[PDB]
Formats: structure tokens, C-alpha cells, sequence
């Protein structure tokens, strides 16, 4: 044949893989933590979003640390050979490097190393993509007025709000990070490389949502989102 | 609006 | 005029912008600091990859945390806006989240608050790049065989390594990421977008780098790099 | 090589 090209993940597995929505909602009370008010926006949107991108959604609800991690486990010990990529959606309270169970708690290192590409051989050279929603710390953004590789590549970490910031939720419409990624994703799958599309949910959510408190603390303040990327090709949700 |  | 689009950031203004290099080699004994044999190299190549870029480049070599925190606190409060961005690179020794000057660490914080949205006005709406060849822990990779905008919005970090990880500097060779990262811009500048080219730069580290060492803890041991985008636009370091 |  004639010249050929490999600047872009392959794609074209007979699956596009697994969509795991792990939506903590309520939590145990010894914890302390709040219930998360229109999650269940998310974790639906999320559901029909990557339906269409047609990735086999699982969707689980409230799961103490112990069944996060024995899921992820699982996951990761399940056959991807014939999967292209694998995502991975967690919404939930959390801090920097943590996302909680409803009883507490997990390393998000210890979710993500069971996908490394040496303890997950069937995903290894595959992108595996986790979407977080959850607080990265307690700071507020005021804005402004205008023959080997390594274990941890192919993994694309999108984050809803900037390392040591608080991530917001709307109790009405879900979160401005999940809201406008979704919504990205519907409009530009079918058009643009992955990188660019999380860009335009940069924009989305740096530019049209602010909050609104009677809390002069949390009033009036501002979010962006944050793209870690240690992927090797470029990702197209299609293919020729 | 809530924090997560 | 016709339909339009404003999908990438204007670089269309008469400079490209400051391209500032801090190449740190030399540490004072006390700190127990090794000499970074290999970042002239590095130093070099980025000086003459900018300048084809036709950034306005500063080199500055052997600063002390005090002189690295009084320069940027200096270059932003210039006056950039007849300026299209702005590039930092930092080569030195790190941790997580700190770079070295010769006498002692530095917040990467510190360094990139000056240029907030809010504390850097003329940059404000402006792609504002760091780019940082240092360690950012002592892990090692083992590899596997096959109305207002946020403050925090519109910065790049290309980080030399992922999260915890240690860097490698080759002493003849320069750093594998500096040395990719000129490479792909060489190569792609005037034809991908930046979040593509980075992605071209992981790929080069990750499959063609590999330490060797007499020393087996240090044996074998792969790198990938890992782009942190805070971007609202796509970035070509051309224009129309 | 060597580590930064
Ligand atoms: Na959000
Ligand atoms: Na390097």
C-alpha cells in the first residue's frame, strides 16, 4: 500500500470500550459530607453522551471506598483486547489527589495504577481517560473582568477545576464542568481531535458560569477546568 | 451553586 | 465582513512575546545540589528554537531563588501588550511543585502567580507558557515492553515528567524532553496546533529514551511528559 | 544520564 501515518489512536476495535460513571450522591453521615445536589444531571448526561459515542456505559451509585476499589480492580482484570480505549467518570466530593466514597476517602493513584500499562496488558498503547469531577482543595478563583514505554502513558486526566481549587455544582442543572463537557462532546465528536474539544469546555466553563451566593465568600466566583494529558497519539472518537 |  | 470565528488565540500582534530562559547549573555547595552536566545544551537549542519562533529571548544562567522570584515579579510588570504570549522555561532541579535556584527552592506558585489574570493585566486573554525540565519526585518508570474570566485561566505547563516522577538530563545529549520538545517545534510549528505538538513531543519520549545505567536502580528506565492546560483557545504559532 |  502507500505511505502510511500513526499520529492518532486506533480506533476502530470492534468496541469503542468501557464508560465507568461512578456518581456519589449521598454520603455516610459519620463523614460529614453533603449530599451532592444534580449529580444525577450528570451521571445521566454523562450516560446518554457516551452512549452515543457508543462506549458501554456502566453506571454505579453511591459506592463506599471498598467497592470503588474492588470495581476498579475488576475492571482493569477484564479482557479490553477488543476495546479501543477505556473511560473512567468519577463524581464526587474529593481534595487534591482524593475522591471520596461514601464512607470515606480513596487515592485517586490507587484507582489509576490498576490501569498501568504493565498491570493492565490489554489496555497497554490504549487511551485510558478519567474524567473528575470533585474539589482539588478549598481555593476560590475571584476571576477578572475582561522496545518500552513507560507504565504511565496513554492516560488523559480531565479535571473539573485547577489543582487546590474547590469544583462547582449547580443543584438545578449539574456541574459547569460535566454541563459543558457533555455538551462539547455532542457538538464536536464528530469533528474535532479530543484535546481540542476539552479546550472548547475550557472556554465553556471559564467564560459562562460564575456563582451565585448570598455568601459573600462564595459569591461571584469562577472556574477552569484543567487538562493533564499524558497520551501519545491524537484521539478521534471516529474513524475512516 | 454548590461546592464538591 | 463575513461569518467568524475566534477558536484560537490571536498571535497576530506585532511581537510574538518574551521567551524566558532560566538555566540553572551550578548550585552552591551548601545546598548539596549536583551540577546539571547536558543544560547548556538544552539551553542552547531553546534559545535558537525561539528565536525562529521569533520570540524576544532572555537567557539568564545560575540565578538564586531570590534573583529567579525579583525577575519574573520584573518581566511582569512589563508592558506586553503589543505582546501575543509569554514563555517561561525553567531548567533546574525540582520536587513537586518546586524548582531550584542556585541557593534553594522556589513555589513554582510564587513564580507563576505574577502572571495571574488579575496581577498581569497585558496578559490577560494571553496563552502564558511554562515550560519545566526538572524532577518532580523520585519516582522511576520501569516501563512495560510491547463579563470576567478565572485568574488561573489561560496558562500552559509542559512538564518534563508526570506527577512524582524523577526527569532525565543525558549529559552530552541534554534533557530528553528539551530535546524533543525543540525538535517537534522545529518540525511542526508552522504546521499543528501546540497541544498536538506536545502530544508528538510525549510520543518521542516515551518510545525512543531509555536510561542506561551500571547502577540497577537507575537501569531501564523510561519518561513520559505530561501537558497541564488551562487553555481557553488553540495555540499556532503562526497566523493568516 | 542522570536524574534533575
Ligand atoms: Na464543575
Ligand atoms: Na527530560
Amino acid at each position: 500500500s502507500g505511505i502510511s501515518l500513526d499520529n492518532s489512536y486506533k480506533m476502530d476495535y470492534p468496541e469503542m470500550g468501557l464508560c465507568i460513571i461512578i456518581n456519589n450522591k449521598n454520603f455516610h453521615k459519620s463523614t460529614g459530607m453533603t449530599s451532592r445536589s444534580g449529580t444525577d444531571v450528570d451521571a445521566a448526561n454523562l450516560r446518554e453522551t457516551f452512549r452515543n459515542l457508543k462506549y458501554e456505559v456502566r453506571n454505579k451509585n453511591d459506592l463506599t471506598r471498598e467497592e470503588i476499589v474492588e470495581l476498579m480492580r475488576d475492571v482493569s482484570k477484564e479482557d479490553h483486547s477488543k476495546r479501543s480505549s477505556f473511560v473512567c467518570v468519577l463524581l464526587s466530593h474529593g481534595e487534591e489527589g482524593i475522591i471520596f466514597g461514601t464512607n470515606g476517602p480513596v487515592d485517586l493513584k490507587k484507582i489509576t495504577n490498576f490501569f498501568r500499562g504493565d498491570r493492565c496488558r490489554s489496555l497497554t498503547g490504549k487511551p485510558k481517560l478519567f474524567i473528575i469531577q470533585a474539589c482539588r482543595g478549598t481555593e476560590l478563583d475571584c476571576g477578572i473582568e475582561t522496545h518500552k514505554i513507560p507504565v504511565a502513558a496513554d492516560f488523559l486526566y480531565a479535571y473539573s477545576t485547577a489543582p487546590g481549587y474547590y469544583s462547582w455544582r449547580n443543584s438545578k442543572d449539574g456541574s459547569w464542568f460535566i454541563q459543558s463537557l457533555c455538551a462539547m462532546l455532542k457538538q464536536y465528536a464528530d469533528k474535532l481531535e479530543f484535546m481540542h474539544i476539552l479546550t472548547r469546555v475550557n472556554r465553556k466553563v471559564a467564560t459562562e458560569f460564575e456563582s451565585f451566593s448570598f455568601d459573600a465568600t462564595f459569591h461571584a466566583k469562577k472556574q477552569i477546568p484543567c487538562i493533564v494529558s499524558m497520551l501519545t497519539k491524537e484521539l478521534y472518537f471516529y474513524h475512516h | 451553586d454548590e461546592v464538591d
